[PDB]
């Protein structure tokens, strides 16, 4: 059994007025891109590659569990940092 | 024993036999180890008989 | 209490040796010299005086029941 | 055996000891110490019977 | 100068000084002395005066105060209205079954105002409250400071340690009772509960009437998550801590957080404190929080201003009494409660670790002093609340009152006497509620047993519990509790004795420490702001947060400097600096268990050749242990201070230049053998044995028979056992000379041969030498005492006389000619079972006897007969009977290593094997008892005993001597013409052929235990019967029968012996016949002589069945019918 | 990442709570007692480190050096003052996932240096 | 039903009555008092407390220990031995005597 606590390093929430603004410097969101209060969780490569998951799998699990009440914006499996951002749709 | 001493003498290993006698630390550790078995002997009966 | 009359193991008479043993210890004699000055060659007889505690003296410090 | 326990302690202190899979660093250090002490006790016992 | 390689004598010299200046019951004596000196005074003075009015008016009322102080206590006195009162000798109290008590006196000042503004106060000096039982050899006991010659003149034993009470002529010993330490914060984490962590601090004022008011500060175990609650005394539900602070008086939020998190730059603390903050953003002022607490109170007020006052009272007095109860102590209580919350958060974040419950730093010992204080306080309150009732009953009519009649002197004395005599520690009404086991009857079978019973602790946790954690030997038991000594029954680890040099602190006022502290550079809580509280260190005194200091160092040194010279801080006070966590705690309360340790500077002891020399010439220079303490050479270190200190086992072996281990020692032990107790300090070579063997020897040392006390002939006592020829052991520890074991020994140095001779010792048994037993080997005499008192009704007068057959009706077949005409036997008369000893008859409204018969199968001789008057003035007689116990087969013998065994056979000297000389072993034990028990100490004792008996010296068996070993002992033995390993060539006693194997033989100190076989053997053949159910009685004395129990029944079922099972449970116990109706299975009425069998309720009288039944079954059926159940037994 | 820290109202000294000024679409911290507002400078509300990679050196304090019961070694010197003797010990902290790692504290007081090797 | 003398024996001058005999004496005292009150007084208030106390006594006759209720105690405060406790378990009538 694996919860999302096992794989994440730390979790933080911000108040980004514009999703386009990207208060955190992340060109992945720049190239990828409605609520201003967002959610951000940082995973670690260690448990991620130990249990063989993907950001796509985690995002589809979130979308199935919670429906289209929120959209997950996940960084690709290329950067050293493991980010997925969470909003809440209106 | 110094703090955070994981050595054999500091955690219950007795390098002496019953002939050379036990240094006081080893004597106390052996007494504490045998106390566990003595307690178990008394406690086990009230469960096994039941 | 009091010195036994005979050694438990040997049976050699030890009852008469206690006062002489104390007298010899009231000198330069050690215990090992007093015992064989009294003629105790076996350790069975030697321990009879060596390990004896003479409690009759502590018992006599109490006043008797009668007069 | 004591020298081996001391050097295992050194490896654990310098972070040079890799945790055994299925165990954490503390329990794998405990396992190494117990293995060394039990092997020493068995060897001394066998020397005694010999 | 420094003392090298003279340690083995210097350490024992200073130990001898310690045991000369302090006895072995010093904790008992000091606790009782401090009690009767100051604690009774403070209890009698802090009681509030009582003011009492009339019934509010008489026609269409003044009061008085009656305040008293300045208690007086006198020496024990004895006689009442028959002669001028005289002091009570303790031996006289033992003989006459009196209570060795002392009267205490107070002077009262009743000041009364009635009218006209005229105040008259009348003082009554030496008002009598009662008689307090007093401990022997105490500072007000009549044997205090008397010389040995005077003690012998008073028929008292000079070797008797004292420390016990004589009540109804029976020795009572207050067993020390463990408890969790008070006024200290403990953070725990119970596994299965709604909350994860909980912080408790049970609190007590300086011996106030209020009990331990325990407050818990807890954190929930998972929205928001992790709220902090604090269940409060006299509050039904938990209350969030922020509401508690707002009720305490802090309107703001920053001020509240200043009392919990001391450094605001730590956001991890804030992230866990805000979930509790956002719980209570609806209370903003003090009064609404007071209302919130009052609503949750046990007594909810009907109006708002009643809940306000109730909750204010709870916060003022119930919560945290030890930090202060006064007009304005809100800031101090808030600081301490915020500290408690901070402690809980530190455990929640993992910055610190959970406190251990078994850590005996967290434990306190309730000795005679504290226990008698706790019980006297309650009885004194009960006395006051009846003086008040008498005063009310006279002032309602308002005529006058007399305080002499108002004072009920019975209550205090009778409560003390009942509590100490029975053991139920509390009021007599709550006999089941009050804890028992305290104040046991002193065990007076051996001097070592008496010492062990006088030095004993007790853990008041429930027995027969499957939680072994409390029972386990904790690491903090080093040198304060004997690791070996503990009972093997259901009290393993719960009942633990006291180490040799272990001393229990007696308590003192912390006020001098407070004035000393407040004048260096520290600040009280009210002076500073929490801005500078994070970088400095918190000072605790008896668990209450007193202040804050910027420089922990050079104040720790200052406190140690004062304690080492006894300037202001006494020796028992312990100062503890926690370093990684900034607390610095000072403890002064009573019950702290501590032991003396040497002081070590850079790497050198402060004990010097000059100290050893001037203390070796003692009794002339009087340089005692107290002077040694005053020299700043030794300190008393408890468990708290033992955590923060670094010890060395031996100065020579652990303070030298080598491959460095510590090089930063702070203390050294005087001698490691002092970690043992009293019964475990008589074990030779105890480190060469398996620990369960040592525990069993510590248990059996209390059962070895010997001269238990010097004045055993004046001591009329039941179950007294003395050996004919006790001997001090040939091989001994250096710790026996302090237990006085070489003055009152229990055992004989027997020559044992560990061999299999015939097979009568195979399963842990033993062969004895019949000739040695004839010569007096282990021969003893058994003293049993019989008491009787005449009296009880208007005309049923008891009287001692010879019962005469034509006059008295009820008589046994026993012969009464052995009695003298006064009704007693003269001492020196041979007696046997079913022989009358005390001829006592009661008048029959001719006469019926109540004569005391000698216990069956005793068959002894009367030693002495004493007649006297009890405290009721009636004739009282005690008779003691001698009966010698020649060692026979089956008598339980044991060594000093837990090698017990019953004699299996007794061979004469001819039948017994022998050496090249005529030496035949007094004892032969099976060699198959060594290898699994692993009592190598037994073998080394047997070797050293031969070495000593040949050398002429007394063998030395100090545990950790390290100056003697098997090789040295063997080399010493080889010089005397014996095999170096103790083996000898014995010859067979029957055939004369030398035994092929060589026999291990030598003198070993065996003990004779009280478990004789003549005191256990009994049979039965249709003897006496119980009254309720007609089954055989129970007990050896009552000629009872053995119990064919539920497992024996199951074993017979498994055998499939149904006829034998029925024979055992039906005919061999209680055959019985009952008559039952055939229509209804109810028992009928049978009149056998007229053969009229009728079952009412049916009117049949014709069809009636007889069924054979156990009487217990019939009585079960009758009980069921009484419970309205109808067990109907149809035989069809 | 960092840690968010609670700061208090200057009027009544109470805990601020995050709010969105919907008109300007900007974060505001609002006291629920009084009408005080203030603009937030961190833009972060809540941070939670699940891996809890903690630098124990911050919780280690300098006065631990004079503890008689701690081991002492001259093999590892201090870095600023080059003092020969150093006091070392383990984490002494609960929830230390896997750490036998030694933390060192320099003696010769007023140095108080702390490092890890 | 009142159990016979065999179930509740009385020893002679320790005569001393049985623990169950004392409870039966209390039962008959309160039953007679309640009876005489209910004919003569018929207050209908003291009768309620009388019935309540008689109910408590008769219940504790068979079962001394109940949750939330006072235990029936003989003099010196020791609780009585009810019939349930007399035949409850170990050292009871059935398990300890049959």
């Amino acid at each position: 059994h694996t919860t999302l606590r096992k794989v994440t390093a730390n979790t933080a929430i911000y108040y980004d007025p514009n999703p386009q603004s990207t208060v955190v410097a992340e060109d992945q969101e720049w190239v990828n891109v409605i609520s201003p209060w967002l959610l951000r969780v940082e995973l670690d490569r260690k448990h991620m590659t130990d249990r063989k998951l993907t950001m796509e799998q985690i995002a589809e699990k979130i979308n199935a569990g919670f429906g289209d009440d929120l959209n997950c914006i996940f960084n690709d499996d290329n950067a050293e940092k493991l980010v997925l951002r969470i909003r809440i749709m209106n | 024993f110094i703090k955070d001493d994981y050595g054999p003498e500091s955690r219950g290993f007795v390098e002496n036999s019953y002939l050379a006698g036990l240094t006081p630390t080893e004597f106390f550790f052996h007494a504490m180890g045998g106390r566990e078995g003595l307690i178990d002997t008394a406690v086990k009966t009230a469960e096994t008989g039941y | 209490m009091i010195i036994p009359v005979r050694c438990f193991t040997c049976g050699k008479i030890v009852g008469n040796k206690w006062e002489a043993y104390l007298g010899l210890l009231q000198a330069e004699y050690t215990e090992g010299d007093a015992l064989d000055a009294l003629g105790l060659k076996r350790y069975c007889c030697r321990r009879m005086l060596l390990a004896h505690v003479d409690l009759i003296e502590k018992l006599l410090n109490y006043a008797p029941l009668e007069k | 055996a004591k020298q081996d326990v001391i050097e295992v302690i050194e490896k654990a202190h310098n972070n040079e000891l890799e945790p055994t899979p299925g165990n954490t660093l503390r329990q794998t250090f405990e396992n190494q110490v117990n293995r060394i002490l039990n092997d020493a006790r068995d060897k001394t016992g066998s020397s005694a019977q010999k | 100068e420094i003392t090298p390689d003279l340690w083995q004598e210097a350490c024992w010299i200073v130990i001898s000084s310690y045991f000369d200046e302090k006895g072995l019951v010093r904790q008992q004596l000091d606790s009782f002395d401090e009690f009767i000196q100051m604690s009774v005074q403070r209890i009698v003075e802090d009681a509030p005066p009582i003011d009492l009015q009339a019934e509010a008016q008489h026609a269409s009322p003044p009061r008085y105060l009656l305040k008293f102080e300045q208690i007086y206590l006198s020496k024990p006195t004895h006689w009442e209205r028959d002669g001028a009162p005289s002091p009570m000798m303790p031996n006289e109290a033992r003989l006459r079954n009196l209570t060795y008590s002392a009267p205490l006196y107070v002077d009262i000042t009743k000041t009364v105002i009635k009218e006209g503004e005229e105040q008259l106060q009348t003082q009554h000096q030496k008002t009598f409250i009662g008689k307090i039982p007093i401990m022997l050899r105490s500072t007000y006991c009549l044997l205090n400071g008397l010389t040995d010659r005077d003690l012998c003149e008073l028929n008292e034993c000079p070797l008797d340690p004292g420390g016990y009470f004589i009540i109804n002529g029976s020795e009572k010993v207050l067993i020390a009772q463990e408890k969790m330490a008070t006024n200290t914060v403990y953070v725990f984490a119970k596994k299965d509960s709604k909350y994860a962590y909980t912080g408790e601090c049970r609190s007590c004022l300086e011996n106030s009437s209020r009990p331990t008011s325990t407050i818990w500060v807890s954190m929930l175990a998972r929205a928001i998550g992790q709220r902090i609650v604090a269940t409060l005394p006299y509050i039904k539900q938990e209350v969030p801590i922020i509401i508690v602070f707002r009720a305490l008086g802090f309107v703001s939020d920053r001020d509240i957080l200043e009392h919990i998190i001391y450094d605001f730059e730590d956001p991890e603390m804030m992230e866990m404190v805000k979930p509790s903050l956002d719980e209570a953003f609806v209370i903003q002022e003090q009064n609404v929080a007071l209302n919130f607490i009052g609503s949750r109170g046990a007594k909810p007020g009907v109006t708002k201003e009643k809940r306000i006052k109730y909750a204010k009272e709870v916060l003022q007095k119930e919560m945290l009494p030890h930090v202060g109860v006064s007009d304005f102590c809100e800031t101090k209580k808030a600081y301490f409660l915020g500290y408690m919350v901070h402690r809980l958060l530190l455990a929640a974040l993992g910055r610190r670790e959970l406190d251990d419950r078994d850590h005996y730093g967290n434990k306190r010992l309730d000795l005679a002093g504290p226990l008698l204080a706790f019980l006297f306080r309650g009885m004194f309150k009960n006395l006051l609340k009846e003086v008040r009732i008498y005063a009310q009953k006279f002032i309602d009519r308002g005529k006058d009152f007399n305080l002499e009649l108002a004072i009920k002197t019975r209550i205090i004395s009778d409560g003390l006497k009942y509590s100490l005599a029975t053991g139920n520690w509390g009021d007599q009404k709550k006999a089941h509620q009050a804890r028992a086991g305290v104040s046991q009857v002193l065990n007076r079978l051996t001097f070592a047993s008496t010492l062990s019973h006088l030095r004993r602790l007790n853990s008041p946790i429930g027995r027969d519990g499957k939680l072994a954690k409390p029972r386990q030997l904790h690491n903090t038991l080093w040198g304060m509790v004997c690791p070996a000594e503990t009972p093997e029954g259901h009290a393993v680890g719960l009942v633990k004795n006291l180490a040799l040099m272990a001393y229990i602190s007696v308590g003192s006022q912390p006020s001098p420490i407070l004035e000393f502290l407040e004048e260096w550079s520290m600040e009280n809580l009210e002076e500073i702001s929490p801005a500078a509280i994070a970088d400095a260190t918190k000072i605790f005194v008896n668990g209450c947060w007193v202040g804050i200091h910027k420089d922990p160092e050079q104040l720790m040194n200052t406190l140690r400097k004062l304690r080492r010279q006894m300037d202001i801080i006494v020796s028992e006070v312990s100062m503890i600096r926690d370093i990684r966590e900034r607390e610095i705690r000072i403890y002064t309360d009573a019950g702290r268990i501590c032991r003396p340790l040497l002081i070590v500077e850079k790497q050198k002891l402060l004990l010097k050749k000059r100290h050893i020399d001037q203390l070796k010439e003692r009794e002339y220079n009087n340089y005692s242990w107290q002077d040694l303490v005053a020299s700043g050479v030794v300190e008393y270190i408890d468990t708290l201070e033992e955590e923060t200190v670094m010890l060395a086992m031996t100065p020579d072996d652990l303070q030298e230049k080598e491959v460095a281990y510590c090089s930063t020692y702070t203390h050294c032990e005087i001698h490691p053998s002092m970690i043992l107790g009293v019964c475990a300090s008589i074990i030779p070579f105890p480190d060469h044995n398996q620990s369960p063997r040592n525990t069993y020897q510590s248990a059996m040392g209390k059962q070895a028979m010997g001269v238990y006390i010097t004045n055993f002939h004046v001591r009329m006592d039941t179950l007294a056992h003395v050996l004919y020829y006790p001997q001090k052991p040939l091989v001994t520890t250096r710790s026996m000379e302090y237990l006085r074991f070489r003055e009152l020994p229990a055992g004989i140095n027997s020559i044992v041969a560990i061999a299999s001779y015939t097979g009568y010792n195979q399963e842990d048994s033993v062969i004895m030498n019949r000739s040695a037993v004839d010569r007096g080997f282990f021969r003893s005499v058994f003293y049993r005492s019989y008491k009787e008192q005449e009296s009880k009704g208007f005309d049923q007068e008891e009287v001692f006389e010879k019962p005469t057959r034509e006059t008295c009706q009820g008589m046994r077949h026993a012969i009464y000619d052995k009695l003298d005409d006064d009704g007693l036997i003269a001492p020196g008369v041979r007696v046997s079972g079913d022989d009358v000893i005390i001829g006592k008859t009661v008048t029959l409204p001719t006469k019926r006897d109540c004569s005391t018969f000698l216990r069956t199968s005793e068959t002894g001789i009367v030693d002495q007969v004493m007649v006297t008057l009890n405290q009721e003035g009636y004739k009282f007689c005690k008779i003691r009977v001698r009966s010698v116990r020649i060692p026979q087969i089956g008598d339980k013998f044991a060594s000093r290593h837990g090698q017990k065994g019953t004699c299996g056979i007794q061979y004469r000297q001819e039948d017994m094997p022998f050496t090249c000389e005529g030496i035949t072993p007094d004892i032969i034990i099976n060699p198959h008892a060594i290898p699994s028990r692993m009592t190598i100490g037994h073998l080394i004792e047997c070797l050293q005993g031969k070495v000593s008996a040949n050398k002429g010296e007394i063998g030395d068996a100090t545990p950790f001597n390290d100056a003697v070993n098997v090789q040295k002992i063997s080399n010493l033995l080889s010089d005397y013409g014996y095999h170096l390993r103790g083996n000898e060539v014995l010859y067979n006693g029957f055939t004369g052929r030398k035994i092929t194997s060589q026999i291990f033989i030598g003198p070993t100190y065996y003990q004779r235990l009280k478990h004789m076989v003549d005191d256990k053997i009994h049979s039965r053949a249709r003897g006496p019967i119980q009254i309720l159910n007609r089954q055989p009685m129970e007990g050896r004395s009552r000629d009872g029968g053995l119990r064919f129990g539920e497992m024996e029944r199951d074993c017979q079922i498994a055998h499939g012996a149904a006829q034998f099972l029925r024979e055992r449970l039906f005919e061999a116990s209680d055959p019985y016949q009952v008559h039952v109706c055939n229509l209804c299975g109810i028992m009928a009425i049978a009149n056998t002589r007229t053969h009229t069998y009728e079952c009412r309720g049916c009117r049949n009288k014709t069809q009636i069945s007889l069924v054979r039944m156990p009487y217990a079954c019939k009585l079960l059926f009758q009980e069921l019918m009484s419970m309205s159940i109808a067990p109907r037994m149809m035989s069809v | 990442p960092g840690f968010v820290g609670i700061r208090f109202c200057q009027e009544c000294n109470n805990m601020l709570y995050p709010k969105e000024d919907k008109e300007n679409r900007i974060l505001l911290y609002a006291c629920r007692n009084c009408d005080y507002q203030q603009e937030a400078d961190n833009s972060c509300i809540y941070v939670n480190k699940i891996t809890h990679e903690v630098d124990e050196l911050t919780q280690i304090i300098a006065d631990v050096s004079q503890d008689p019961t701690l081991p002492r070694t001259e093999d590892h010197p201090c870095q600023k003052c080059g003092h020969k003797e150093a006091v070392f010990f383990q984490s002494h902290s609960a929830r230390a996932e896997d750490a036998m790692r030694l933390y060192y504290v320099c003696t010769a007081p007023h140095c108080g240096h702390r490092w890890t090797e | 039903p009142v159990p016979p003398l065999s179930v509740r024996p009385a020893v002679v001058m320790q005569r001393n009555q049985d623990d169950l005999t004392h409870k039966l004496a209390d039962i008959v005292k309160i039953n007679n008092q309640l009876r005489r009150n209910e004919q003569n007084g018929a207050a209908a208030h003291v009768i309620a407390e009388d019935v309540k106390l008689l109910q408590f006594h008769v219940a504790t006759m068979v079962d001394n220990e109940l949750p939330g209720l006072p235990r029936a105690m003989q003099k010196s405060g020791r609780p009585l031995k009810s019939l349930k406790q007399r035949l409850k378990g170990k050292e009871g009538r059935v398990r300890g005597n049959l």
